[PDB]
């Protein structure tokens, strides 16, 4: 495992985790608020 | 026998370190015995109920030709069974799951099963140094085969029943395809009218 | 001689290696100071010949790379089978073909994708797919999405196994050199194997399977009540009644009556009226005597048992005088470079493809094909662009051989030797041709212009003005259409509708009607003729010039993929075979976008349409006649007539299309900013940035370096080819789907 | 493939005629290796019963000679018009 | 609003990609880090860049921010 | 040197037989480092203790059910719970989420920190929350504490994780079983033992085409 977390914390992490979390994120943000356009909370 | 025109048993095949491939004399001896003996059991298990059926000797409402008890059922399946077909594969699937990985498991370390303990079976489960010839108080129970010179001429024997029941499984698939009755009936067809009755007329006939 | 040499355990199947990125070079091995270090680690992945001297480690890498690749191309037709079993229209596609458009793409309703879900029909709503698969999936006998199913689930495993296989035969079980150093049994067992086995099977299962399924499905029968293929298979009286030659049953096979069996190996030509496509008993019989013509030829070459060809034999007793030594060491370089045997396999694969494209818009192997103008587009425009890739690869590797793996010592006074010896003239000459080509077809072009804007047109180079007649084709086209009548007899009709005289039309449209070659054609054919010769003059200068020139001697020294030999000599810029294999991939864009886009004007002015009880009526009114002589006529009547549904499919289902197309163009343009600059601006810009993040210490410990000119250059190729290929994409689709 | 049928006289007399050549020279069989004209009489394997190099590879061989030879001429006469 | 909601994510992103810089800018060979990224220390610096303009308000204050140009690679002219 | 999950295979390094139920099954190399071996020893045992927790309220309420008690199914069971429910849905989950965010934390810092809780920090506790191995804690969870024997709590540690096994395996069985017949766990165990010949995975329809 300690290989294999050493390879897992190069270009993937950074590259497809964070990519994965703040699209899925905005996805769901999309999803369960329309689409704004005037921040009136 | 010197039978080997491609080339499967030098031992420069596979040449090197670990565990390797499926190419190499030990897989290939414990391959070919095993393919044997389960070539035997079947070529046993196929016409064994026919003629039985013929003769009588068994109800001809059990006697069905081996392909259609329910391993084909597209060819057919035998509904009066104490389970369904299903229900048999998965006891099937346990526990020849468990004999084989016992195999295996011992053919990867050689008298290992014997060692973890499995309902007090481990005295039978040791083997010998070919992994393909076990023996013990169980796998060679009577113990038949204790001298060396007619225990190679039991191996002899066992090699070749088995090689001819690679030929026997081979045709009982082949006619049963190609004629849809059993290996039997084909048998009494051959004998019959052997002209009438062969290869070069059946190949130009319904279902084949 | 021939036997199975394998080294088992060669490698450990550890994360060791994954651990640390820069492990194949000793170069990259160190650490990345510089932010080329990555481009390197990138680029340098799968160059095995600069990771280790050896053949037999580069032998097993490049075996599981084809496995890795084959395990990824089972996975995306897989994907492909289960998007066709879920998410797709085929049942109700295969009850009507001619009125709902296939679907196999579902989009998600997130942000204003709903919109892109168009109503395809059917009660189904998606992605108006062009891949042809449901035309695929209906000539290879498939009704419900079971099977669908069952295929995408076969595919997956065989993908998972292809993947072990990689694994097994490089970390497990690895060959050694002399067991792919056996070419002929390689040849055999991949032409009687590989080819000839797959034939046979294809045969087998079209004719067991396909059949029935077709035969049934074009008489009206609902594919609800139409039997399992299985029953089929089983059953000889429910194939009996379809076929009545199975009713002997394999008896006329082996008494040598196969005129017996005239019903579904049949030998028809054109197609068939009720679906487009071609015949599936033609198809049957095609690949059923293709399987017997690849295991005879499977079994030439010696590799165990005395007879047989020796490849070597062969190649060293063909001499002929003006070659003075023939073929003498051609064996030994095809068996100790892999870059000669991936040049000429490339080569061959792109020709093929093209091959391919040609002959499936030419004649249509599946049912409801023709119709469907957009998959037939689709299919021609990709097959092209693959090919002409793999063509252009074919000379890049070619150069990397002749670059690295050449050696002169082996060869003297062979056919390489002697080619090399004489590049000078075959460039000269292929130069000349090409001049001659392009003045001869692009300065007819630019005077018809001329003549059009000087309002005489009487002097054009057209039908009407004195004309450039394609005589040669016409008459092949003439002798193909009588060709069932004397030369094949037991033809029932023309091999294509090409040079035929019906138009058949399933669905109130055209499946395939006769084409007219005229002036236009002419002259977009020698278009094309001047495109390809000097492409192939680019290709092969590269080629020829890799190892020395008159200009550098030691080329050779430089490597493969160099950038330049500085400014001297007036400036060594581009000198490298890598650059021009880079201006050789824009010479093939160049070549393959006239290429399609005369394909496309050509089938939608005089071949699609929509057929009418008073005459038939094209797409377009039959402009490539009067319109394609002139450059500005091409344009105005094709690139501005079209993509008028492109621009305006905003706020329906295509306007995914336009999006595509703006970005294509976008991807196109910034492709230029990598092509016209240099590296030495770009480094002082970094250098400007650099002290900008070292004021507030946000400066990274990798220094930041600007892209290599041979990266920059690649970087720029790459960006415009995909700026120019999705642009032709999204355009023809669009104007394909809009109006076909 | 009836006996007496002409196809089946056909191609036993041409599997015949593959399989009488290659036993004495007349053929590149695996004891003839082929130059332009056939010849150096080589020998590998063995022929396990008569004479002259005659193994498994070269009845297999020379069979499937025959049979494709007897096939040509079979399907060719049935074209040109005879049997 | 939507300016400073952009704006506190913009920082939030500049400051912990600048603590993960000097954090590792003093570690032996680290160019390295930069490839091979570790996870605990930039998940930690990634949940405590919440107040990102108070640190680097107090990090300009202090001098810590900018660095003298005596110390920076200026071009020769 | 102990029964493994295969005879005559090979245990991992890092399973030495020290754990509860170490029968040295690991093949993809988890739980390697030290660390990660006592974060995946505490999540075996707490998702052990919820599968026994969860599947003896399964059975519970099955057997009730069957009695003739007016016991909901194992499944939609909550559906029909919270319309009789003082407690609307909302504040229950986000009382449970307080509730365990509090006593999940506190076993989190411990499990990071040994005997970090036993501080007196809350309530004045000193012996009480304060654990006593990786994942096994003592003082107050050990009420009537027959773990002070050291041959006994081994024993007791082997059948905890044992059972907890069982119980994973149970709850995939449950849901499994309940996906293949909408029945309940003792309705499909009274079938089975009423006609085991033929009521089986095998004729329930679904799951086997
Ligand atoms: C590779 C392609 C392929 C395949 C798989 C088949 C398969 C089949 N064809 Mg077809 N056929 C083909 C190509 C093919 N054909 C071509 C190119 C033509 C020329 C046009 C024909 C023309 C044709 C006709 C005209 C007819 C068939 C028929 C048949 C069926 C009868 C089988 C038979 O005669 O031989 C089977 C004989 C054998 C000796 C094969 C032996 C194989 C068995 C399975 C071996 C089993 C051994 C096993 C190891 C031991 C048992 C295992 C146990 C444990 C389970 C069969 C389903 C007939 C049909 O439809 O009948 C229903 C029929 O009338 N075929
Ligand atoms: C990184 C962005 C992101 C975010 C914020 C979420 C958050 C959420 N998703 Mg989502 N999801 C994501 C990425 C993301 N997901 C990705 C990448 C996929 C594709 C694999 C999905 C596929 C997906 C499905 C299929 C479903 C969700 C659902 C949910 C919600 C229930 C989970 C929950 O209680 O978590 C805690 C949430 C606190 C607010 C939750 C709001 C479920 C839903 O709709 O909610 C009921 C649901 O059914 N997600
Ligand atoms: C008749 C036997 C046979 C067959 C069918 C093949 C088939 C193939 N070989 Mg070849 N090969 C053979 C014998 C054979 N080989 C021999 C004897 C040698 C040594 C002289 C080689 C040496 C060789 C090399 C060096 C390479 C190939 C490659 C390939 C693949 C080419 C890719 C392609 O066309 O897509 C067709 C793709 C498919 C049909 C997808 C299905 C693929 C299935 C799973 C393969 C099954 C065929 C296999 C021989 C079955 C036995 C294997 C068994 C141990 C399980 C193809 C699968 C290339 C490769 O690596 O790809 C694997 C390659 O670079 N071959
Ligand atoms: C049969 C197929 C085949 C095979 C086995 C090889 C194998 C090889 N080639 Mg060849 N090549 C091929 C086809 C093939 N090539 C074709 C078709 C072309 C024409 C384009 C080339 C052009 C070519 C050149 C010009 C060079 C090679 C080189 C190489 C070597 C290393 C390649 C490498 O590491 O790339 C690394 C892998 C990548 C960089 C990934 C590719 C990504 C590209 C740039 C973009 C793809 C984008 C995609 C299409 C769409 C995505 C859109 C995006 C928004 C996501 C290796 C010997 C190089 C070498 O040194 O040879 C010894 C070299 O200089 N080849
Ligand atoms: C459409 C744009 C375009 C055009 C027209 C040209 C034109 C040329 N390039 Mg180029 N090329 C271009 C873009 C273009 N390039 C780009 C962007 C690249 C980068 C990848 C290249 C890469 C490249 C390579 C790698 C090669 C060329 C070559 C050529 C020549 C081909 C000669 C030929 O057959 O054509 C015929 C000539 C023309 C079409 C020029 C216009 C002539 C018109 C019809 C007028 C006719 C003469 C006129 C009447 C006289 C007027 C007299 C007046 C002054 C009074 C020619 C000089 C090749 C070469 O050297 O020759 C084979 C070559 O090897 N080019
Ligand atoms: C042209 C005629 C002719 C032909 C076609 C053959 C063909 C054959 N004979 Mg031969 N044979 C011939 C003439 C011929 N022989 C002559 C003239 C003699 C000397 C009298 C022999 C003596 C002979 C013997 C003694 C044996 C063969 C055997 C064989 C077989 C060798 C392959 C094999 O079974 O292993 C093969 C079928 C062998 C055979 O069939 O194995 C049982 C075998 O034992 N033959
Ligand atoms: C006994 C002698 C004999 C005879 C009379 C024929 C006669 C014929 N065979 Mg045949 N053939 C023979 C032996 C013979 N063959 C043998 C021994 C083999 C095995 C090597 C073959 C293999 C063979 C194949 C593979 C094919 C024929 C075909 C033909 C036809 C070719 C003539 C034709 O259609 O017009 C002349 C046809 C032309 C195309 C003119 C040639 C112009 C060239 C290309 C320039 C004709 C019916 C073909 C067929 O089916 O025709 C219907 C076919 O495909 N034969
Ligand atoms: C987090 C690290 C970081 C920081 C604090 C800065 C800060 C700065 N850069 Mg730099 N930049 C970075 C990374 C960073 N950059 C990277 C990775 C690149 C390569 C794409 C660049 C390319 C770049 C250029 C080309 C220019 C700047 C400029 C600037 C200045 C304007 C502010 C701005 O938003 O620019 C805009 C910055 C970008 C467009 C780069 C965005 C790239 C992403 C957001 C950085 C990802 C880093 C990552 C999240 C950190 C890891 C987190 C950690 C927990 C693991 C400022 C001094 C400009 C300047 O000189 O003004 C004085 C300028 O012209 N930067
Ligand atoms: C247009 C290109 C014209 C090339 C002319 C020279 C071809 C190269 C050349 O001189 O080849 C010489 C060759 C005859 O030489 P040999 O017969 O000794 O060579 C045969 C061996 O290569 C095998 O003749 C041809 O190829 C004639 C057809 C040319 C077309
Ligand atoms: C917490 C979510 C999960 C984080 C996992 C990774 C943690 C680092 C992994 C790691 O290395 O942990 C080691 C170390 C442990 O922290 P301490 O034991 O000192 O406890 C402090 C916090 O970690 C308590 O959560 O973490 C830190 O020092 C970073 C703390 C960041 C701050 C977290 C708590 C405060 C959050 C405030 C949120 C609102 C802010 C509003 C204004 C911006
Ligand atoms: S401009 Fe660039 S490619 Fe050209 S000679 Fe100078 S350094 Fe080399």
């Amino acid at each position: 495992m300690k290989d294999f977390t050493t390879y897992l914390s190069t270009a993937p992490v950074v590259g497809l985790g964070w990519a994965i979390f703040t699209s899925g994120l905005l996805i769901e943000i999309n999803r369960f608020f329309p689409d704004p356009l005037v921040f009136s909370f | 026998y010197g039978f080997d025109p491609l080339g499967l048993l030098d031992p420069s095949v596979s040449g090197g370190k670990g565990e390797g491939g499926f190419v190499n004399p030990r897989w290939l001896q414990y391959s070919e015995v095993i393919h044997a003996r389960w070539a035997m059991l079947g070529a046993a298990g196929c016409i064994a109920p026919e003629i039985l059926g013929k003769a009588g000797v068994i109800p001809a409402e059990t006697a069905v030709d081996w392909f259609r008890t329910g391993v084909i059922p597209p060819a057919g399946v035998y509904k009066n069974f104490w389970a369904d077909p299903f229900t048999l594969f998965f006891i099937e699937v346990v526990a020849i799951q468990f004999a084989e990985l016992k195999r295996l498991q011992d053919y990867k370390n050689p008298g290992s099963q014997s060692r973890q303990y499995f309902l007090g079976l481990e005295g039978l489960f040791k083997g010998s140094d070919n992994p393909a010839y076990p023996g013990g108080p169980f796998f060679n129970f009577a113990n038949f085969g204790k001298t060396e010179e007619e225990m190679k001429k039991l191996k002899l024997n066992e090699i070749k029943n088995g090689r001819l029941a690679m030929l026997a499984m081979f045709g009982y698939g082949a006619q049963a395809v190609i004629t849809g009755d059993g290996p039997f009936d084909n048998l009494l067809a051959h004998l019959a009218d052997p002209t009438g009755n062969n290869l070069i007329t059946n190949l130009g006939g319904k279902f084949g | 001689k021939v036997k199975i040499a394998v080294d088992r355990n060669p490698v450990e199947t550890n994360f060791e290696k994954w651990a640390k990125p820069g492990h194949f070079s000793r170069a990259l091995a160190k650490g990345p100071n510089t932010t080329t270090w990555i481009w390197n680690l990138h680029a340098d992945a799968h160059d095995f010949d600069n990771h280790t001297s050896d053949l037999e480690e580069i032998s097993r890498k490049v075996f599981s790379a084809h496995f890795g690749q084959l395990g990824i191309i089972l996975i995306w037709l897989s994907g492909m089978y289960f998007h066709g079993a879920r998410f797709s229209n085929y049942e109700g596609w295969l009850s009507d073909p001619t009125h709902i458009k296939p679907s196999a793409q579902v989009v998600w309703p997130i942000v204003g994708q709903e919109i892109l879900n168009g109503d395809v029909g059917g009660g189904f709503q998606g992605i108006q797919i062009t891949s042809g698969f449901f035309q695929l999936w209906r000539a290879s006998g498939i009704t419900s999405e079971l099977q669908l199913y069952s295929t995408a689930i076969g595919g997956l495993v065989l993908a998972a196994a292809c993947f072990f296989a990689g694994w097994f035969h490089y970390h497990k079980a690895a060959p050694k050199l002399e067991w792919f150093q056996n070419v002929e049994s390689m040849l055999n067992h991949h032409l009687a194997g590989l080819l000839g086995l797959g034939s046979l099977a294809w045969a087998g299962h079209q004719i067991h399977v396909s059949l029935p399924v077709n035969k049934l499905l074009d008489a009206g029968v609902d594919p609800k009540e139409i039997p399992l293929p299985h029953e089929f298979l089983l059953n000889q009286s429910i194939i009996a009644d379809l076929y009545p030659s199975f009713s002997k049953g394999l008896a006329p096979f082996f008494t040598l009556n196969w005129a017996e069996y005239s019903d579904f190996l049949t030998f028809k030509g054109g197609l068939n009226p009720v679906t487009g496509g071609l015949w599936l008993s033609d198809t049957a019989h095609h690949h059923l005597a293709i399987a017997v013509l690849f295991l005879v030829a499977g079994h030439q070459y010696r590799t165990n048992w005395g007879i047989g060809h020796s490849i070597k034999d062969i190649l060293e007793s063909h001499k002929g005088p003006f070659t003075g030594n023939g073929h003498a060491g051609l064996y030994e370089i095809l068996t100790t470079s892999w870059h000669a045997q991936l040049a000429i396999n490339l080569a061959l694969f792109g020709s093929l493809s093209i091959i391919v494209a040609h002959h499936m818009y030419a004649m249509p192997p599946y049912p409801y094909l023709a119709t469907d103008y957009g998959t037939q587009l689709s299919l021609f425009t990709h097959h092209m662009w693959i090919g002409g890739f793999c063509v252009v690869g074919a000379g890049a590797h070619a150069a990397i051989f002749m670059v690295r793996d050449y050696d002169p010592t082996n060869n003297y006074n062979n056919l390489l030797d002697r080619v090399i010896r004489h590049r000078d003239a075959i460039i000269s000459h292929l130069n000349w041709v090409s001049i001659f080509l392009g003045f001869h077809s692009f300065g007819l072009y630019i005077h018809n212009d001329t003549m059009s804007a000087l309002g005489r047109p009487q002097d054009m180079f057209s039908d009407t003005a004195i004309q450039l007649q394609p005589v040669f084709a016409q008459w092949i086209q003439n002798t193909h259409f009588t060709a069932p009548q004397l030369t094949a007899p037991n033809a029932l009709a023309a091999t294509s509708l090409t040079w035929g005289g019906d138009v058949v039309a399933v669905g109130g449209k055209v499946a395939m009607m006769p084409i007219a070659l005229g002036t236009s054609d002419f002259l977009v054919h020698h278009i094309h003729a001047f495109t390809i010769h000097v492409t192939v003059l680019i290709l092969l200068k590269g080629v020829l010039f890799a190892r020395s020139s008159r200009l550098i001697p030691d080329k050779a020294n430089l490597g493969f993929r160099f950038p330049c030999d500085g400014p001297g000599r007036g400036g060594t810029c581009q000198v490298s075979a890598w650059d021009h294999v880079f201006l050789g991939l824009f010479w093939m864009y160049n070549s393959l976008s006239i290429v399609i886009f005369h394909f496309s004007w050509k089938m939608q002015s005089d071949v699609w349409g929509t057929v009418t009880d008073s005459g038939v009526s094209h797409i377009t009114g039959g402009n490539f006649a009067q319109s394609a002589n002139t450059i500005n006529g091409w344009l105005r009547d094709f690139l501005w007539a079209q993509s008028s549904q492109v621009i305006q499919s905003y706020g329906s289902a295509l306007s995914a299309y336009g999006l595509m197309f703006l970005g294509a163009h976008f991807v196109w343009a910034f492709s230029l900013m990598f092509l016209f600059s240099g590296r030495g601006y770009w480094q002082e810009l970094i250098e400007s940035i650099v002290w900008a993040h070292n004021k507030l210490r946000v400066a990274p410990s990798i220094q930041p370096r600007a892209l290599s000119i041979t990266q920059g250059r690649a970087v720029g190729v790459a960006h415009y080819l995909l700026g120019g290929i999705a642009t032709t994409w999204s355009f023809f689709l669009a104007r394909i789907i809009a109006v076909g | 493939s009836f006996i007496g049928s002409p196809t089946n006289l056909i191609m036993v007399s041409s599997i015949g005629a593959c399989l009488f050549a290659s036993r004495f020279g007349l053929a590149p069989s695996v004891r003839k290796v082929a130059q332009p004209l056939k010849l150096s009489d080589r020998e590998v394997l063995q022929t396990t019963g008569d004479p002259a190099g005659f193994t498994a590879t070269d009845v297999l061989a020379m069979g499937a000679a025959g049979h494709a030879i007897g096939v040509g001429i079979v399907l060719g006469l049935k074209g040109i018009g005879q049997l | 609003i939507p300016t400073f909601g952009f704006l506190y994510v913009a920082g939030y992103i500049g400051h912990v990609g600048r603590q993960y810089i000097i954090l590792s800018k003093e570690d032996a060979k680290p160019t390295d880090k930069e490839i091979i990224l570790d996870v605990p220390l930039a998940l930690k610096l990634a949940f405590q860049g919440w107040a990102w303009p108070l640190a680097s308000i107090q990090e300009l204050r202090n001098g810590s921010l900018l660095e003298k140009d005596e110390n920076i690679t200026v071009s020769p002219r | 040197d102990r029964p493994l999950w295969s005879p005559g295979s090979e245990p991992p390094a890092w399973l030495d037989g020290s754990l509860a139920g170490d029968y040295g099954f690991d093949p993809l190399h988890l739980s390697e480092e030290p660390e990660m071996r006592k974060w995946m020893v505490q999540a075996e045992l707490v998702h052990a203790r919820w599968a026994m927790l969860g599947v003896a309220g399964i059975l519970f309420t099955s057997i009730a059910a069957k009695t003739g008690a007016p016991f909901p199914d194992w499944y939609d069971a909550g559906k029909e719970a919270i319309k009789t429910s003082p407690a609307p849905l909302g504040s229950l989950i986000f009382t449970e989420l307080l509730l365990f965010g509090w006593v999940e934390t506190k076993r989190l810092y411990d499990l990071r920190n040994p005997g970090s809780q036993g501080d007196g920090s809350f309530l004045g506790i000193t012996d009480g929350l304060k654990g006593k191995e990786n994942g096994y804690p003592g003082g107050l969870f050990d009420p009537m504490g027959m773990s002070k024997n050291e041959a006994s709590y081994k024993e007791a540690k082997v059948k905890e994780i044992k059972n907890g096994r069982l119980a994973m395996l149970a709850f995939v069985g449950f849901i499994a079983q309940h996906h293949a017949t909408h029945k309940s766990p003792i309705d499909n165990l009274l079938d089975h033992v009423a006609d085991p010949f033929h009521v089986t995975f095998a004729t329930n329809g679904v799951s086997i085409p």
